């Protein structure tokens, strides 16, 4: 079964940096990319960021463009992100969340469809950060 | 950037009867390789979301077969053949012919 | 550094100077082998261990990937009387990487096996199996008369039209001609069916046994490697300089996190000097930019044996987090040497700006040049100047105007 | 019918990552504002050679065209390659398939027997552009690139410049000196496209910082 | 150039390859830093021929004559003129060592020579520098050609104008699309090309199994890998040899036109 | 100077082997051109005052 | 090329381009260098005019 288990949540003051984390297992974890949400308190979801399979294309939501780094460690099967300069908003569940698209296989011959970032596949368990003073 | 909205905010169905939400948007869904990309996602009380439809009309792997979808261009729906007790949760729809995914602010499904 | 300097001039004293005495180069800090994940032994078996062998005629070719290759197996196995490789060595085998590796198998006579390499005549080599001239693999032999001997089954081709190009095979069965009339199906004046048997009877003589034949030919230039030897990746390490191993790609350099836009089909990438200078970790699947190991020229500056021993070292376009008095002076950074904040006219030049000299309990200093003293000109609309005195000046100058007739 | 290639039928000579460079490369290139022959099939499919490599385009509203069948005499006497897409899925595969006069695709068509190779996959043929193709056999290698373009151009390739990317690399290694496209039909009565052939040329390209191909010249033209 | 670096990096199987040819890396490092020197020489040669750092004074009253463009511009970062920043815009085992003197630094030289001429003429080359009114400085280089001194100032405007209007045209049609600077990017193409021939060859096997090491080290054991590792080293010898003669010839080509230009500073 | 014509002409065996020694002939050529155009060069600057 | 297969003719190709090639080196050099007096007596007479 397919395996996803957030961790990093805690309580925090706004302005400093935070770092969330998420096992993986039960899958071929660096042939998909990796997304992260997250659900404010009372409020709908809410896509943060996206990481390529190999790390190389990286997007983030409007709300948190300048600020979040998304990274990831295939060898270790573990997905990052950084939570660099708070303010109160980020108060929320956060999600990691897998990509239904895989990459084609290489080995086989056949390159097709072209890698695409697709809608999220299968959530984890889920963590809290919640900053305020 | 594609803003999208759900109506009713939330729909009351009793056991058994079908139940009907639909999601919208401002943009059309509809990608040049021919896909019109939308996806839903179900949270019910106390966990994280999960993937029902993936394509407008596709359901996701494991999904029961009472759930099903269709639409085209800006206007979607989902149609549940008949409501059990564990549908009890909040419907998301999402596309995701765009970067930033957005969803659409939600939608409740309850008991009556 | 100044016994340095006097070793590389070549002479127990050193005149006042700047000298460059050696190359300074980072070293390799770690070693990093990353192979691919490759689980499953490679089918070496069913070519070598097969009920039957193809007529050297009709060669059969197998086609070899998705292998961890062991060729120490083979290699010390007593079997095989020729184990002759031409475009690599037999030690090596077993941490290469190769793409698409073939073996071709087929029966042969004995001493006719010589034929089978680079370059070779003989109807062997001409008309039935032919290697390239630049051929990079291994030819393996071994004898068979236990199992292919009498025996006449296996044949062999002994007439056709010309010389094969390497590695093509020829199936006609047409009545070749060596006269002029047309031998149609019939074996008429000088003409005979290209195809005879090759007589492997029990005891036949020595060189005329039956051998079977294996030629394993091995692929280099295509970037995705399907066949390897059983070397264990190490754990990857970046931001140092480090000997490291990518699917047979030997190298050193710093490895970095890569913003280059990789498709997933491509491993490698090539600089403007076409050379490796990104690569793709064939386990984690990241993008790594290689970079050359920090490297310059080590200079010493030298106030003269005559005036003192005391020397300042310079290592060229270095930063000094790198190198192991300090400055980061900006044509690479300077040790043995004290900055000062005054300037004096240059002693010993060092580069953008910057020299270097003995001065005053004295020490090795290093200033800003002086262009020369400020001064500012009393100009005015209606003010002059004019000398009411004069100086002879006698300047020597100094010309060469000839050199040595040498013959 | 003949039209002219305008600079159209480039593609990656290698799997290699190359940025911000002019490489120059000799590969089996289609020579710039050469003669294609263009066939008018929907008023027929004839067997075409394969010189050495082929290129292939076509644009057409309803996507007749699903695949293309590669091989020497197209019988059960020797190995034969097919590619083929329907409504959900490729198949690819290598067998000594006994083809009929016609062959196409039903509203669903296969001859195939005694073989080795068989794969299938998402179609790369879907349901106004122009899809190319470019078709190579060395080295034992069989390999496809493509590109799908956007156009406005009614009955002729367009101006403009795109490199073809690989699509498809299979070590197949067999001989191939004819091939035929094949289409999908309404019906089954068993009794368009552009085609260019490939040759040896010097060709510099230039790669773009993001590792795509701009822009290329044909040593060899002028 | 490293010249061990560059026949063969980091594989010590060829460094004691390379010793048996004896001293040719010396050799050709030593041509190299004569030529490294030999350009800090022409650049003292042309640029420091002043004995002291003259400064223009705080007010321009040259006598109309209009030194703007070409004197100190005060706000840059660098003190570079107007028409020296036209100037400046419109122009591995190996490695680039610095001038010994900073654009800024012979910025400094040209501003000094500037105010030296501008203030004092002819005189601060003969001996200390002796103020003079520009218009008298001009009378006399008019008596120099042959022209009396009332020819000048009977119509010193005239004089200024014409000055002024030149210097603004030059201004104008440097700041264009003209190339009339190619003399300097001749030089800048014709090093950088020389670079690029050299780096460019160690792509040639030069009749090697592989134009690379470590390719050769790891197939092939010493003794069968040593005939190639020489032909490797005599190409890559062969070509950085005909680099450095080159250079030789361009270093005496550029040596004769930096005597040019300090004869005519 | 032709480089190749004048190390082997006619023949494409060292037409090919040539090419493994790389830019040489390039090289060679470039030099004799700039030659070539040098004295021009000088003629002008010398009559074309 | 007449008398020997490719492998040996190409041995003997290699060893003759290595000759060939150097003198042809060895002219360009002499022509660059004798170019560069040339030049100088060029610019003398420039002057002169
Ligand atoms: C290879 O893949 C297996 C898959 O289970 C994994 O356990 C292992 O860590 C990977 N790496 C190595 C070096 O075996
Ligand atoms: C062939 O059979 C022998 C029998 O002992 C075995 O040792 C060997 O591993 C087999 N395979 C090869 C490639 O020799
Ligand atoms: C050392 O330098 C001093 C001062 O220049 C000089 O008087 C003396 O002769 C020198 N000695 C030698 C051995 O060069
Ligand atoms: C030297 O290295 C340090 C650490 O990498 C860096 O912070 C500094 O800017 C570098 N200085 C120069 C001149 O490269
Ligand atoms: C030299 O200048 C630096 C930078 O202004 C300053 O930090 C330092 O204290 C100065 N030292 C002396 C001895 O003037
Ligand atoms: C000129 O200078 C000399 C010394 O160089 C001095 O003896 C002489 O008196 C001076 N004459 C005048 C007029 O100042
Ligand atoms: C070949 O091309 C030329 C020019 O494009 C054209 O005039 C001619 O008709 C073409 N012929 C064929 C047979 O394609
Ligand atoms: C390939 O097939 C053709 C028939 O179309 C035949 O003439 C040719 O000899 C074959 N070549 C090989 C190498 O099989
Ligand atoms: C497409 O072909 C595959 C076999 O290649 C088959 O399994 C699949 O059902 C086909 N789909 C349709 C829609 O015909
Ligand atoms: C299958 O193909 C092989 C090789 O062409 C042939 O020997 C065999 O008779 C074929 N069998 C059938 C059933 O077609
Ligand atoms: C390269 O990629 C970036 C990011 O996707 C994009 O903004 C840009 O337009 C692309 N093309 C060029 C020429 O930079
Ligand atoms: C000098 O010329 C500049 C333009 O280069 C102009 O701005 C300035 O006013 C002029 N000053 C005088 C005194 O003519």
């Amino acid at each position: 079964q397919v395996q996803l288990v957030e961790s990093g949540g805690g309580v925090v003051q706004p302005g400093r940096s935070l770092r969330l984390s998420c096992e993986a297992s039960g899958f071929t974890f660096n042939t998909y990319d990796m997304h992260w949400a997250r659900q404010a308190p009372g409020k709908g979801l809410e896509w943060v960021a996206v990481i390529w399979y190999d790390g190389s294309n990286k997007f983030y939501a409007d709300s948190v463009k300048g600020r979040f780094t998304i990274s990831r460690d295939n060898s270790k099967n573990t997905l990052y992100l950084q939570m660099n300069s708070l303010r109160a908003e980020d108060t929320a569940v956060y999600y990691c969340a897998r990509d239904r698209t895989p990459v084609y296989d290489i080995l086989t011959g056949y390159y097709w469809p072209p890698p695409r970032v697709d809608g999220m596949d299968v959530w984890g368990q889920g963590t809290t950060v919640t900053v305020s003073s | 950037d594609n803003v999208m909205t759900q109506t009713p905010f939330s729909l009351s169905v009793t056991p058994g009867q079908p139940a009907s939400i639909s999601c919208k948007s401002s943009q059309s869904l509809l990608h040049s390789d021919g896909k019109t990309y939308l996806y839903w996602y179900l949270q019910k009380p106390g966990q994280s979301p999960q993937l029902l439809i993936y394509e407008v009309s596709n359901r996701f792997s494991g999904v029961p077969e009472r759930f099903s979808g269709s639409g085209s261009g800006t206007d979607f729906t989902l149609k549940i053949s008949r409501v059990e007790a564990e549908d009890v949760g909040v419907y998301y729809c999402m596309q995701s012919i765009q970067l930033p995914f957005t969803f659409g602010q939600g939608t409740k499904l309850e008991i009556k | 550094p100044l016994s340095e300097t006097k070793c590389t001039l070549k002479s127990f004293t050193v005149e006042k100077g700047i000298y460059q005495t050696s190359n300074f180069r980072v070293q390799p800090t770690e070693s990093i082998v990353r192979f691919p994940n490759i689980t499953n032994l490679c089918p070496f078996g069913e070519v070598f261990n097969a009920t039957r062998f193809a007529s050297v005629y009709a060669w059969n070719r197998k086609r070899i990937s998705n292998c961890v290759a062991d060729y120490s197996v083979l290699y010390n196995s007593a079997s095989f009387s020729t184990f002759k490789c031409y475009g690599v060595s037999p030690t090596k085998l077993n941490d290469l990487c190769f793409t698409n590796v073939y073996a071709d198998s087929f029966v042969i006579r004995g001493d006719e096996v010589r034929q089978i390499a680079p370059g070779q005549t003989g109807k062997i080599a001409d008309y039935n199996y032919k290697l390239p001239d630049d051929f990079t693999g291994c030819v393996i032999a071994w004898n068979s008369n236990n199992l292919d001997s009498g025996n006449y089954n296996y044949l062999y081709r002994l007439f056709r039209k010309s010389n094969l190009k390497p590695f093509e095979r020829d199936i006609s069965t047409e009545i070749y001609q060596a006269g002029s009339t047309p031998c149609n199906g019939v074996e008429g004046f000088n003409c005979y069916f290209p195809l005879q048997s090759y007589g492997f009877q029990p005891t036949n003589g020595v060189g005329y046994q039956p051998y079977r034949v294996v030629v394993l030919s091995f692929e280099l230039l295509h970037a995705p490697a399907t066949v390897c030897g059983p070397k264990k990746s190490t754990n990857l390490v970046k931001n140092k300089c480090v000997n490291f191993n990518f699917n047979g790609l030997t190298g050193t350099g710093v490895l970095t996190e890569s913003n280059k836009k990789f498709l997933p089909f491509q491993q490698f990438g090539r600089d403007i000097a076409d050379t490796t200078d990104a690569v793709r970790d064939p386990q984690t699947l990241e993008i790594l930019d290689i970079t050359p190991c920090s490297f310059g020229g080590v200079s010493v500056i030298t106030p003269g044996t005559n005036t003192s021993n005391q020397v300042a070292v310079l290592y060229q376009g270095v930063n000094c987090t790198e190198v192991p008095n300090v400055f980061q002076t900006r044509a690479g950074c300077l040790i043995g040497a004290e900055h000062v904040n005054n300037s004096y006219e240059c002693d010993i030049p060092i580069g953008a700006g910057i020299c270097a000299s003995y001065q005053t309990s004295q020490s090795i200093i290093a200033y800003t040049m002086s262009l020369g003293a400020e001064n500012s000109v009393a100009y005015s609309n209606n003010s002059i100047a004019i000398p009411t005195n004069f100086t002879i000046s006698v300047t020597t100058e100094i010309l060469p105007v000839s050199m040595t007739k040498t013959s | 019918a003949y039209t002219n290639s305008f600079t159209r039928g480039v593609y990656y000579p290698d799997k290699v990552f190359r940025s911000s460079v002019l490489h120059s490369t000799q590969d089996l290139f289609l020579p710039f504002f050469s003669n294609v022959t263009w066939f008018h099939a929907i008023h027929d499919n004839p067997v075409l050679p394969f010189n050495d490599g082929v290129y292939f385009a076509s644009t057409e509203k309803s996507n007749i065209i699903r695949g293309w069948i590669f091989g020497t005499t197209l019988d059960s006497k020797t190995q034969s390659l097919l590619i083929v897409n329907n409504a959900t899925n490729v198949v690819i595969k290598v067998c000594e398939f006994q083809f009929c006069n016609d062959p196409f695709l039903g509203v669903v068509y296969s001859s195939a027997n005694n073989c080795t190779f068989e794969y299938v996959s998402q179609p790369f043929l879907m349901d106004k552009n122009l899809r190319e193709f470019v078709f190579k056999n060395i080295d034992g290698y069989f390999k496809i690139y493509s590109k799908h373009t956007p156009i406005n151009l009614v009955r002729d390739l367009p101006q403009g410049f795109s490199a073809l990317e690989p699509l498809v690399d299979l070590p197949i290694g067999i001989n191939i000196t004819r091939f035929q496209t094949l289409l999908a039909l309404h019906r089954s009565y068993l009794t368009a496209y552009y085609v260019g052939y490939l040759q040896p040329r010097t060709f510099l390209l230039k790669y773009n910082e993001n590792g795509t191909i701009t822009d290329a010249v044909d040593c060899a033209l002028d | 150039v490293d010249c061990t670096m560059y026949i063969c990096g980091d594989s010590t199987e060829c460094s004691n390859l390379l010793l048996q040819y004896g001293s040719f890396c010396t050799q050709l490092n030593r041509a190299l830093t004569g030529i490294a020197v030999e350009q800090d020489k022409n650049t003292q040669e042309v640029f420091a021929q002043v004995k002291q750092i003259y400064k223009t004074p705080p007010i321009k009253d040259f006598g109309g004559f209009n030194f703007s463009q070409i004197l100190p511009d005060p706000s840059k970062p660098s003190k570079r003129s107007f028409i020296e920043d036209l100037l400046f815009n419109k122009v591995n085992g190996l490695t680039v060592l610095p001038p010994l003197l900073t654009d800024e630094m012979i910025a400094q030289y040209t501003s000094a020579l500037l105010a030296g001429t501008i203030t004092s003429g002819w005189t601060f080359g003969a001996g200390a520098a002796l103020q003079i009114p520009f218009a008298m400085q001009m009378a006399y280089r008019f008596n120099g050609i042959g022209v009396t001194q009332n020819v000048l100032y009977e119509n010193q405007k005239l004089i200024a104008n014409q000055f002024n209007s030149a210097i603004g045209k030059i201004q104008d049609s440097l700041s264009s699309t003209a190339s009339a600077l190619g003399k300097l990017q001749d030089v800048v193409n014709q090093n950088a090309q020389a670079l690029n021939t050299l780096v460019k060859q160690l792509s040639s096997n030069f009749g090697a199994i592989s134009s690379v090491l470590n390719d050769i080290l790891s197939r092939l054991d010493p003794p069968e890998a040593e005939v190639q590792i020489d032909r490797l080293i005599t190409g890559r010898l062969q070509s950085l040899q005909t680099y450095v003669t080159q250079q030789l010839i361009r270093a005496a080509e550029i040596r004769a036109s930096a005597n040019l230009a300090a004869t005519k500073m």
